[PDB]
């Protein structure tokens, strides 16, 4: 018999449900860099129809580089 | 390329249903049919309307410079085979040939799709050749072979997504709906 | 008979395929699988023993590790490289101008091996190989010798410094191997164009450095040189500027021969367009006086693509016949060519 | 030395390049008609064709 899914090996999920730190409004600063990702994350997130409606294929990438800071 | 064709099978059930219009249905089919040279698709009406007075030679040249137009390509192919590419020569006779079944019949048009069927590697010509199909389907209102590549293409367009040609299929399938009885 | 069903059932069915470690005088063999695994075999069987030497690949039989056979499998990496074959069509023949230059290579490379009976009884023997160069980027035309002796022997072509110092080295033992498996494949020639190692600028990937470079160079002179193999694998070295390359490598060889590649005159670009059309068809208009008298320096290549594009433009016309006018404007796209930048 | 390969040249994206290829792109996302494609390409001078 296969696994249920999913109970490991390892990592593992959940761990987060007493975190986070802090919420978005400590950072405020950049305000360009979160409007690229909040639309490349929470928006094909929570509407995944939305795009096969106007035909854009939403991607998955996301890259991130600079630092300091 | 289609509209003056479209408005001829207007016309034809113009003509068909009521008898008391005799003048201006039959002016602008003749007006329709000096031009492009349409062969086939006057002789069902004509068994219809009236038999003339005479017709003959006046569309007999026109279709014997129709078939010189046709052997032209025809002997065009042959010239264009010795030499050879991807699509160039195959791509190069259909469009017109499916224009030299549009003198007449279903018989060119049907060899000339499963023929340029096997040709395009892509959906951009198939799909035009649907479109073929589905004027013809509106002409002889036959709904046989509309409602089988229609089925084949939304499969290729959607893999995959598209605009025009999605929008436009749109209405097609409103046409087919509204010719049978499909409000919803 | 009887001893092949004996010996089959000694070291089958499974069997593993080791490598030889090292031998022992006591026949007690020690051998290396993996991974990491050591034994004492003797068997005095299908040995062949001292034939084998350490570092070569030998069976395992599961009980006990025994080796009942020897395999010799290549495959391997370098001996890929060298065939096949060509044996070109082309001959030395089909070039011309150079026979008072080719005429003293193409002895010397039959100097050797065919025609012995006189090289033999005068004992002279000068087996260094020979060397090549030329302006301004010939060297392929003096390949256009190498074809004539792919018709003859064993022939293999290494070029470019690229397959040694694209990464780190291990220097030159990818060419020790060349050496050593052209011994096994003796008489074999070896010809080796355009050396770029002390003339490249930037190395390939992350590699150093300039010295180190020097070095495995001058390891390939001490191959070359040699001490101490009296095999051939005759090599021929050839570049497009000797000046580069150190005056230290030129006694070990070629201390004999070296041939210098002149520009060609009018009476032999006359020949190389001969060579060149005479499978083309040309129409009747097309003389061969004015074309080489507009031409300043150019090599058989220069007119051969002009040819090619020639017909090439005179297949937008499906014509085979190439016309003067067509020629010309053809000609002068090569032309326009060199001359643009 | 000019010997031997074939001379190809890759060109920038010029106007009417720049009209049918637009078409070629926007033939995936779901758009009106009422677009002028005529007018949008000018404004693009140079650029690339990506
Ligand atoms: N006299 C001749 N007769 C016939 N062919 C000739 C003659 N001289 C030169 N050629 C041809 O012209 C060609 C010249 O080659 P070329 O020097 O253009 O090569 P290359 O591209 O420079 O090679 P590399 O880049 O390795 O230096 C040769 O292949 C040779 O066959």
């Amino acid at each position: 018999d296969v696994l249920p899914p999913e109970a490991d090996s390892s990592i593992m999920m959940l761990t987060s449900d007493q975190k986070p730190d802090v919420m978005y409004a400590d950072i405020g600063g950049m305000d360009i860099q979160k409007q690229e990702v909040r639309e490349a994350v929470e928006l094909p997130l929570t509407h995944f129809e939305l795009y096969k409606q106007i035909g854009i294929d939403p991607p998955r990438g996301v890259l991130m580089y600079g630092p300091p800071g | 390329p289609k509209n003056p064709d479209l408005r001829i099978a207007q016309l034809r059930f113009l003509l068909s249903l009521p008898e008391h219009r005799g003048d201006a249905a039959v002016r602008d089919e003749l007006m329709a049919a000096v031009r492009d040279n349409n062969m086939a698709p006057y002789y069902e009406a004509l068994c219809k309307s009236l038999d003339w007075q005479i017709d003959v030679d006046l569309l007999n040249k026109m279709k014997k410079a129709n078939e010189d137009e046709l052997k032209r390509l025809d002997e065009e192919l042959e010239d264009a085979e010795k030499n050879l590419g991807e699509s160039e020569i195959r791509d190069a006779m259909m469009a017109k040939a499916e224009y030299l079944c549009r003198i007449g019949d279903k018989e060119g048009a049907l060899t000339a799709f499963r023929k340029t069927y096997d040709k395009t590697v892509a959906l951009g010509h198939r799909l035009d050749i649907v479109f073929y199909l589905l004027r013809i389907g509106l002409f002889y209102m036959d709904n046989d072979l509309i409602t089988r590549n229609t089925e084949k293409a939304k499969s290729l367009i959607e893999e995959g997504g598209d605009w025009d040609r999605r929008n436009r299929l749109k209405v097609y399938q409103g046409l087919y709906c509204v010719a049978i009885r499909d409000f919803k | 008979e009887e001893e092949r069903s004996k010996v089959d059932d000694l070291r089958g069915t499974p069997m593993s395929v080791g490598t030889l470690e090292e031998i022992i005088d006591d026949n007690h063999a020690i051998v290396s699988t993996s991974v990491g695994s050591e034994h004492y075999v003797s068997i005095l069987s299908f040995v062949d023993k001292d034939l084998l030497e350490p570092g070569c690949s030998v069976l395992l039989n599961h009980k006990v590790h025994a080796v009942i056979g020897v395999l010799m499998d290549d495959t391997d990496p370098l001996v890929t490289v060298m065939k096949v074959e060509k044996a070109p069509q082309e001959t030395y023949a089909d070039i011309g101008g150079l026979d008072n230059q080719i005429q003293e290579i193409k002895e010397s490379v039959e100097l050797p091996l065919t025609h012995p009976e006189y090289y033999e009884e005068m004992g002279i023997k000068p087996p260094k190989g020979v060397i090549l160069y030329g302006p301004p980027g010939t060297g392929k035309t003096l390949l256009a010798k190498a074809v004539a002796n792919q018709t003859s022997a064993t022939f293999l072509r290494v070029v470019g410094s690229e397959l040694i110092q694209k990464y780190l080295g291990d220097g030159p033992k990818l060419v020790r191997e060349l050496f050593r498996v052209a011994e096994e494949h003796a008489p074999s020639i070896v010809f080796i164009d355009e050396i770029d190692a002390i003339g490249t600028k930037r190395y390939d990937s992350n590699s150093g450095g300039e010295r180190e470079i020097q070095r495995t160079m001058l390891e390939l002179l001490n191959q070359l040189d040699g001490f101490d193999s009296r095999g051939d694998v005759k090599v021929i070295m050839a570049t497009n500027r000797i000046e580069t390359l150190d005056p230290a490598l030129i006694r070990p060889g070629r201390i004999d021969r070296k041939i210098e590649f002149p520009l060609p005159d009018e009476k032999t670009k006359k020949r190389i367009f001969q060579i060149h059309t005479s499978r083309m068809t040309l129409a009747d208009d097309v003389t061969l006086d004015d074309l080489i008298m507009a031409k300043d320096d150019l090599s058989g290549a220069d007119i051969k693509a002009i040819c090619t594009e020639a017909g090439l433009m005179a297949l937008r016309e499906r014509r085979m016949k190439v016309t003067n006018e067509d020629f010309k404007k053809s000609k002068e796209n090569v032309l326009y060519k060199k001359q643009e930048g | 030395p000019g010997r031997i390969d074939r001379k190809i040249e890759f060109p920038p994206p010029n106007e009417e390049a720049r009209l049918d290829i637009l078409k070629i792109h926007s033939r995936k996302m779901n758009l009106t008609r009422g677009i002028n494609l005529r007018k949008i390409a000018e404004l693009m001078p140079g650029a690339s064709g990506a």
